[PDB]
RNA sequence: UGGGAGAGGGUGGUGGAAUUCCCGGAGUAGCGGUGAAAUGCGCAGAUACCGGGAGGAACGCCGAUGGCGAAGGCAGCCAC
RNA sequence: CGAUGUCGGCUCGUCGCAUCCUGGGGCUGAAGAAGGUCCCAAGGGUUGGGCUGUUCGCCCAUUAAAGCGGCACGCGAGCUG
RNA sequence: GAAUGCCGGCAUGAGUAACGAUAAAGAGGGUGAGAAUCCCUCUCGCCGUAAGCCCAAGGGUUCCUACGCAAUGGUCGUCAGCGUAGGGUUAGGCGGGACCUAAGGUGAAGCCGAAAGGCGUAGCCGAAGGGCAGCCGGUUAAUAUUCCGGCCCUUCCCGCAGGUGCGAUGGGGGGACGCUCUAGGCUAGGGGGACCGGAGCCAUGGACGAGCCCGGCCAGAAGCGCAGGGUGGGAGGUAGGCAAAUCCGCCUCCCAACAAGCUCUGCGUGGUGGGGAAGCCCGUACGGGUGACAACCCCCCGAAGCCAGGGAGCCAAGAAAAGCCUCUAAGCACAACCUGCGGGAACCCGUACCGCAAACCGACACAGGUGGGCGGGUGCAAGAGCACUCAGGCGCGCGGGAGAACCCUCGCCAAGGAACUCUGCAAGUUGGCCCCGUAACUUCGGGAGAAGGGGUGCUCCCUGGGGUGAUGAGCCCCGGGGAGCCGCAGUGAACAGGCUCUGGCGACUGUUUACCAAAAACACAGCUCUCUGCGAACUCGUAAGAGGAGGUAUAGGGAGCGACGCUUGCCCGGUGCCGGAAGGUCAAGGGGAGGGGUGCAAGCCCCGAACCGAAGCCCCGGUGAACGGCGGCCGUAACUAUAACGGUCCUAAGGUAGCGAAAUUCCUUGUCGGGUAAGUUCCGACCUGCACGAAAAGCGUAACGACCGGAGCGCUGUCUCGGCGAGGGACCCGGUGAAAUUGAACUGGCCGUGAAGAUGCGGCCUACCCGUGGCAGGACGAAAAGACCCCGUGGAGCUUUACUGCAGCC
RNA sequence: GAGCUAGCCCUGGCCAGGGUGAAGCUGGGGUGAGACCCAGUGGAGGCCCGAACCGGUGGGGGAUGCAAACCCCUCGGAUGA
RNA sequence: UGGUUCGUGGAGCCAUGGGGGAAUCUGGGCGGACCACCGCCUAAGGCUAAGUACUCCGGGUGACCGAUAGCGCACCAGUAC
């Protein structure tokens, strides 16, 4: 839906805030299962290796369930849907009949009080997790494992999904959110449905401060620098570059493909 | 204005102390040189308890 | 009250022909287009044919000089 | 070049005359008034503004006239910048 | 004898500058050999959300006392933060540690590294973060929440008494948290009083009066009373909380749905314990006596503090561990643990003093800097603002005169108001609150404090609301209405915007060249391109490993542009990039046709053609919000003129929209209009664009700007064109007393000359010796081994299709 | 060598007092249901004025200074990047 | 690739990182590409004084200095600062 503001200040005339009506009466999170101390830090053992990070709001990390084959057959009731600061999606807090409480990444259409389960059994319903093989060809799915028993790694951002295209021996063909055509092992678990919070792409940050709240420090152009700091540095009053556009470290940034050619993964990819 | 020397006993001891010098080979060489030179004080005197 | 007709509107599904593209087989001196031709594609192996895959669009005969709506308009079927 | 601060303005002037006006004067195509040119003569005086960093120039209103140049294109151990 | 030589000593300036904030001094009396400066008394001035108090870091004997002035103090000094000597720092409760954990560090296991060494789950260290039991008074010259007095607590150990299955570094709960706005009751604090307690006092015209002026509290167990914070209670089942678990979690039933009850805080009351002003008398460098059997009462304001884990809202979504409670396991149930009461034990370290400053950082008794808490009254609207002033602490460690020029700060001004000038630079106008009333434009919020006008004091009368008192008196806040009074002036003093039009640039809040540039530069939300399928790409690292990220295409990295509105056209010949199992060239390797060297020979050793050989380049294509670029000449219309039209040359293609003499336009003050009396500036247009142009984006854009340009109303010492006054210096006297510079000097002017600019050479002229206040013309004045220029086969920083290499990648 | 300085990480503290009054809610108007419009409440914002506090805009002074970056007036932000 | 005078040179010998990969006296290395003859050695295991280097320390001597010299210090100096 997206919240809008009146221009009672500049930067408030384009600012826009997400709709939190799907956040059930549960704003503060769950102890026990989560939170962990989350270690803010823009750098390695010493050196910054990803520029322009730092600042922004403190965050507690929600240690979510990305491998649902622990509770094969054990159903759970969706107790709540909460805001997760460490990801774009929302998170669903579910109570297993087992008594154990877990968070799943909250798919689109998930309602509070609804029944969800994981396993080869599992009715093909939104929220349920299955090995890819037993899911009907053509249904959309998310939180897809890459290799069996390694954890969900595909389609976890707000409003993303993958669609099952076909099967081929022990593998099923997925069309990933990028549009890549990928061979993924049949035994890989994935949970049916799309991610939801799909209005995430429609939010307008509004001002610089909002960028800072998310820990995103200002990004300065190479043109603004000096030849010591970027081959785009200098020269005189503005400059159109003078060479194929490059990163600070000298590699070209318009077209140069960079995935290594001889990767063993190559014989499982079909598209772009 | 604000000058460069802003004393701190913990900073002085943690930065120039005997144990800090002993922790690395470069500082052990510092203590070796000051000993051979006959320095009365191998490391800065940081006081208080 | 009792019945009748109808592409009335919508949501969710769902079918086949066909187009284009990708993959394999086997096949080679051109295809294409126009009043005439060229651009163009084709010796890096095309058009033609077969097998499978993908996606979008409208709905072939029925179909009518037919029907429905206030109008613009409304067409493969199913349920609500 | 092991130092001679460089345009323009302000302030302080001072010097040369090949004279902008004032005074003397020959000639005049000098009726008179006013002019032209010219010899002698610097004692003094030689406005306030608009434009522009401007020197210079163009204009507005005047005036007897709105002079040219030298003094490290005078003058920053005087000022500005 | 020289090296702007090195070390040391002494001159010069020169008794000159300065004596370190303009908050301020006068007198008198002590002491002393010596008093503007030390002591005491009075008069005066200054600070007072400090220039007063309390903590923290730092400092480290500066604290106190006694004896002293050679040196330190910008002078003096009998003085001190100085010298000599002595003394002073007392804790189970304050702070730190025999408590905990975070970043980070360290680090057994383990991983890596020529070596030194690097990462590294556990554990450990690691703190104004959590946990922890004390308040009030009195005493020293110096310590006190440490010593004493009163009252109150905390742990441990041993004993009896009563209870219970006790019971772990293990399981669970708890601790446990953001920003803004807040309700209820309290406290600190403050205002006050006809009430109480006081030594006193009627002055100078009046006042013996509810007169003046001072003070009217502090802490305090148990039990209480009020406000408040936390919490449901059971009965079954159980597969989860990595063993077990009566605990937790989860499902099903029942009573609560209440904060009733249970604990837990704070605040009043409280057995009881302390303090107790002004004034007067004393001798202190200060404190004591008395006032004192001191009184210790009632209202009002009321916090940002307490009840604090209270409530509500919002997105950007808000530490960890231990102490604490429960649960159980090995073990043990003669243990052990819980409760109550006794007796016993309770360590180590700091404790002085300064602490917005003469004790910390500044070489200095330096106008700079330094975290946190308290920080009173009055009045101006308010408030930590500003003016005065309690408590208190100061007069800034050279004075005295004078009344010059001149410098700085400040005040005023006739008449004119920007004529000054680069430019209203500066300064001046305006200025707080209440009430009316406001345009274009606009993104509908704004522009708005537009502009701009009126009121503002004081007395009396009537009168409406609230809060605390019971539905009332007092009291505390706000108003409304009506008459009057005074001055030039009523936010009367202090703090408290000048106004308007237009354009250029940037959307806007912001960031930046510490120490000359705060901008039109950077950033910014937003838009586009590209890379990247998770052991992701990219980055650091030899590696291990770490970031990316405990993230997964709505995610992450690079690049550019830069809100928003409207839009971003043609050229892929060249470069970059992307896609192309064809062909050409193409290294090592394979292959051996053939030939060579020795040998009596088998043999051994060499070269060595075809032929099979990758990536790359060539070649084929795509791709410009990738690198980039987007023409010329001649002719033609019936007034001339122009050329909608035509022809031709060439390129890969031959700038469309939109703007345009611009932040771009040389000629140029292009040309017309407008602003002026006058307009190389400014604005509106034409287009002949030397040399705009569409994401190094193009054209506009409300608002915004310590950005830049132009113009006007208002106001001025900016100017005609200056004058006067005040003060701190300058100046004279006493006192302490620098500096760079300096070949030596007994150092005139002119006209010449001299290395081309003479005090010193030539000729003439002028000129007694020597000082003081001063102006700057000169001594090519001082200060920097010229920073522009050139040179050196001098150095450094950058980029590239310069050379040759290296990391990295194929 | 990061006790100055730049960035970040962990944990603490601070921002007086005033104005403007977003969304949402309550009532009412209006419809078939709305949208929407009035009030009242409400306390939003890289909100406005402006002390502490963080700055350093313009001018004057200072230039062997109080100061090897200062001083006076003026100026910016001032719940947020 | 390194060492040797040896810098690819006719480039060996000695050591190696790397691919292949023997034998035990009629066995193997070498005599500077290579081959034949003729000669010298017996690798892939370790220990080995002396003669040789130096002067923190002690002693002796000086066509060595004599407080701006001589070690930075003749003196409580690697101190004061
Ligand atoms: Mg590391
Ligand atoms: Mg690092
Ligand atoms: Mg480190
Ligand atoms: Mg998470
Ligand atoms: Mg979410
Ligand atoms: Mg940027
Ligand atoms: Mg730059
Ligand atoms: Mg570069
Ligand atoms: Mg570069
Ligand atoms: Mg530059
Ligand atoms: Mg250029
Ligand atoms: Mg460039
Ligand atoms: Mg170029
Ligand atoms: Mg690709
Ligand atoms: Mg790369
Ligand atoms: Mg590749
Ligand atoms: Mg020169
Ligand atoms: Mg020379
Ligand atoms: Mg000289
Ligand atoms: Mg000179
Ligand atoms: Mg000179
Ligand atoms: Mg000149
Ligand atoms: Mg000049
Ligand atoms: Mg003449
Ligand atoms: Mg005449
Ligand atoms: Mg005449
Ligand atoms: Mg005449
Ligand atoms: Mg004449
Ligand atoms: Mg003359
Ligand atoms: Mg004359
Ligand atoms: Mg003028
Ligand atoms: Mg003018
Ligand atoms: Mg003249
Ligand atoms: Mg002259
Ligand atoms: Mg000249
Ligand atoms: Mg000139
Ligand atoms: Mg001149
Ligand atoms: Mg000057
Ligand atoms: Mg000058
Ligand atoms: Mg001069
Ligand atoms: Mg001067
Ligand atoms: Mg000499
Ligand atoms: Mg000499
Ligand atoms: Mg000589
Ligand atoms: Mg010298
Ligand atoms: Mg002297
Ligand atoms: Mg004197
Ligand atoms: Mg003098
Ligand atoms: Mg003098
Ligand atoms: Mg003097
Ligand atoms: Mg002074
Ligand atoms: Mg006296
Ligand atoms: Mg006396
Ligand atoms: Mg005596
Ligand atoms: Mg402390
Ligand atoms: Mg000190
Ligand atoms: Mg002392
Ligand atoms: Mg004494
Ligand atoms: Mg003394
Ligand atoms: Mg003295
Ligand atoms: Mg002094
Ligand atoms: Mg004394
Ligand atoms: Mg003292
Ligand atoms: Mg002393
Ligand atoms: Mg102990
Ligand atoms: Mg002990
Ligand atoms: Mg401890
Ligand atoms: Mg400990
Ligand atoms: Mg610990
Ligand atoms: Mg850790
Ligand atoms: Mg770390
Ligand atoms: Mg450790
Ligand atoms: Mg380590
Ligand atoms: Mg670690
Ligand atoms: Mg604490
Ligand atoms: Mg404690
Ligand atoms: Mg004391
Ligand atoms: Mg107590
Ligand atoms: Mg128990
Ligand atoms: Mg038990
Ligand atoms: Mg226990
Ligand atoms: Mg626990
Ligand atoms: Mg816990
Ligand atoms: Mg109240
Ligand atoms: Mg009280
Ligand atoms: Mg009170
Ligand atoms: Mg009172
Ligand atoms: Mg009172
Ligand atoms: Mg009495
Ligand atoms: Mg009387
Ligand atoms: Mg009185
Ligand atoms: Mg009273
Ligand atoms: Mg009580
Ligand atoms: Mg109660
Ligand atoms: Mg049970
Ligand atoms: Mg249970
Ligand atoms: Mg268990
Ligand atoms: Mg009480
Ligand atoms: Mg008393
Ligand atoms: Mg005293
Ligand atoms: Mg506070
Ligand atoms: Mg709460
Ligand atoms: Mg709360
Ligand atoms: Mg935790
Ligand atoms: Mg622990
Ligand atoms: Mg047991
Ligand atoms: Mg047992
Ligand atoms: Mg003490
Ligand atoms: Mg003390
Ligand atoms: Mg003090
Ligand atoms: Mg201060
Ligand atoms: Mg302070
Ligand atoms: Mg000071
Ligand atoms: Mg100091
Ligand atoms: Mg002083
Ligand atoms: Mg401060
Ligand atoms: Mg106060
Ligand atoms: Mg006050
Ligand atoms: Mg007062
Ligand atoms: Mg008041
Ligand atoms: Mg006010
Ligand atoms: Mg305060
Ligand atoms: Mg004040
Ligand atoms: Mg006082
Ligand atoms: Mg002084
Ligand atoms: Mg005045
Ligand atoms: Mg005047
Ligand atoms: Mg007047
Ligand atoms: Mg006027
Ligand atoms: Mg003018
Ligand atoms: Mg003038
Ligand atoms: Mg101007
Ligand atoms: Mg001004
Ligand atoms: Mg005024
Ligand atoms: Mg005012
Ligand atoms: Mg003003
Ligand atoms: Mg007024
Ligand atoms: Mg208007
Ligand atoms: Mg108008
Ligand atoms: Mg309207
Ligand atoms: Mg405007
Ligand atoms: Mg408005
Ligand atoms: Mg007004
Ligand atoms: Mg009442
Ligand atoms: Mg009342
Ligand atoms: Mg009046
Ligand atoms: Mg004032
Ligand atoms: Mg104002
Ligand atoms: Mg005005
Ligand atoms: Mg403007
Ligand atoms: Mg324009
Ligand atoms: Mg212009
Ligand atoms: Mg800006
Ligand atoms: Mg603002
Ligand atoms: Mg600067
Ligand atoms: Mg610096
Ligand atoms: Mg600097
Ligand atoms: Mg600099
Ligand atoms: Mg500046
Ligand atoms: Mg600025
Ligand atoms: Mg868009
Ligand atoms: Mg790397
Ligand atoms: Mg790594
Ligand atoms: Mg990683
Ligand atoms: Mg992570
Ligand atoms: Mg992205
Ligand atoms: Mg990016
Ligand atoms: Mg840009
Ligand atoms: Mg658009
Ligand atoms: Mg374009
Ligand atoms: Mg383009
Ligand atoms: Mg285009
Ligand atoms: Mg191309
Ligand atoms: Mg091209
Ligand atoms: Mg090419
Ligand atoms: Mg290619
Ligand atoms: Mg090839
Ligand atoms: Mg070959
Ligand atoms: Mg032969
Ligand atoms: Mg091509
Ligand atoms: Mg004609
Ligand atoms: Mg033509
Ligand atoms: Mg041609
Ligand atoms: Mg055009
Ligand atoms: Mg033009
Ligand atoms: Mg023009
Ligand atoms: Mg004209
Ligand atoms: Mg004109
Ligand atoms: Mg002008
Ligand atoms: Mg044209
Ligand atoms: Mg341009
Ligand atoms: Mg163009
Ligand atoms: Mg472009
Ligand atoms: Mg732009
Ligand atoms: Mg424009
Ligand atoms: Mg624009
Ligand atoms: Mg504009
Ligand atoms: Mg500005
Ligand atoms: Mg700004
Ligand atoms: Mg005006
Ligand atoms: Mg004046
Ligand atoms: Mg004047
Ligand atoms: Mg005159
Ligand atoms: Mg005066
Ligand atoms: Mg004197
Ligand atoms: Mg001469
Ligand atoms: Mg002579
Ligand atoms: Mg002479
Ligand atoms: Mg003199
Ligand atoms: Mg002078
Ligand atoms: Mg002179
Ligand atoms: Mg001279
Ligand atoms: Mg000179
Ligand atoms: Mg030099
Ligand atoms: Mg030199
Ligand atoms: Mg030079
Ligand atoms: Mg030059
Ligand atoms: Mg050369
Ligand atoms: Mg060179
Ligand atoms: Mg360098
Ligand atoms: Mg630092
Ligand atoms: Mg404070
Ligand atoms: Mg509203
Ligand atoms: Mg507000
Ligand atoms: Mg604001
Ligand atoms: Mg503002
Ligand atoms: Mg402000
Ligand atoms: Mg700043
Ligand atoms: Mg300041
Ligand atoms: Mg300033
Ligand atoms: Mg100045
Ligand atoms: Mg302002
Ligand atoms: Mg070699
Ligand atoms: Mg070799
Ligand atoms: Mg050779
Ligand atoms: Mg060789
Ligand atoms: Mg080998
Ligand atoms: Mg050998
Ligand atoms: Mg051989
Ligand atoms: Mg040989
Ligand atoms: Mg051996
Ligand atoms: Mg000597
Ligand atoms: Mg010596």
């Amino acid at each position: 839906a997206v919240k809008k503001f009146k221009p009672y200040t500049p930067s408030r005339r384009f600012m826009t805030v997400a709709d939190f009506s799907e956040i059930t009466k549960t704003e503060p999170e769950k102890s026990l299962v989560k939170p962990l101390k989350k270690t803010g830090g823009r750098n390695n053992q010493g050196r910054i290796t990803v520029r322009f990070r730092g600042g922004g709001h403190k965050r507690l990390y929600r240690i979510i369930d990305f491998k649902r084959w622990d509770k094969v057959g054990i159903p759970a009731k969706v107790a709540a849907i909460e805001y997760d600061p460490n990801r774009s999606a929302r998170i669903a807090l579910l109570h297993y009949v087992d008594g154990e409480k877990r968070y799943i990444i909250a798919p689109d259409g998930l309602q509070v009080g609804q029944q969800v389960v994981a396993g080869p059994d599992a009715p093909i319903q939104v929220g349920n997790a299955l090995p890819l093989r037993f899911i009907p060809v053509g249904t959309v799915v998310h939180a897809v494992e890459l290799e069996p028993k390694k954890g969900a790694k595909l389609a976890r951002a707000a409003g993303t999904s993958a669609q099952i295209q076909g099967r081929e021996g022990d593998y099923v063909i997925l069309r990933l959110p990028s549009g890549e055509l990928r061979k993924v092992h049949g035994e890989c678990y994935a949970t049916v449905g799309a991610v939801g919070n799909a209005d995430h792409k429609n939010i307008v940050l509004g001002k610089a401060g909002r960028s800072r709240w998310l820990g995103r420090r200002p990004h300065v152009r190479g043109a603004a620098m000096n030849p010591v700091d970027h081959p785009h540095g200098g020269g005189e009053g503005r400059a159109p570059r003078g060479r194929p556009p490059a990163s600070p470290w000298g590699w070209q940034t318009k077209g140069l493909k960079t995935r290594k050619r001889r990767k063993p993964s190559s014989r499982f990819i079909i598209a772009r | 204005m604000k000058r460069t020397w802003q004393p701190n006993r913990r900073k002085r001891a943690k930065t120039h102390g005997f144990r800090a010098r002993m922790r690395t080979p470069g500082g052990r060489k510092v203590l070796k040189r000051r000993r051979q030179k006959g320095r009365w004080r191998l490391t800065p005197a940081v006081r208080k308890r």
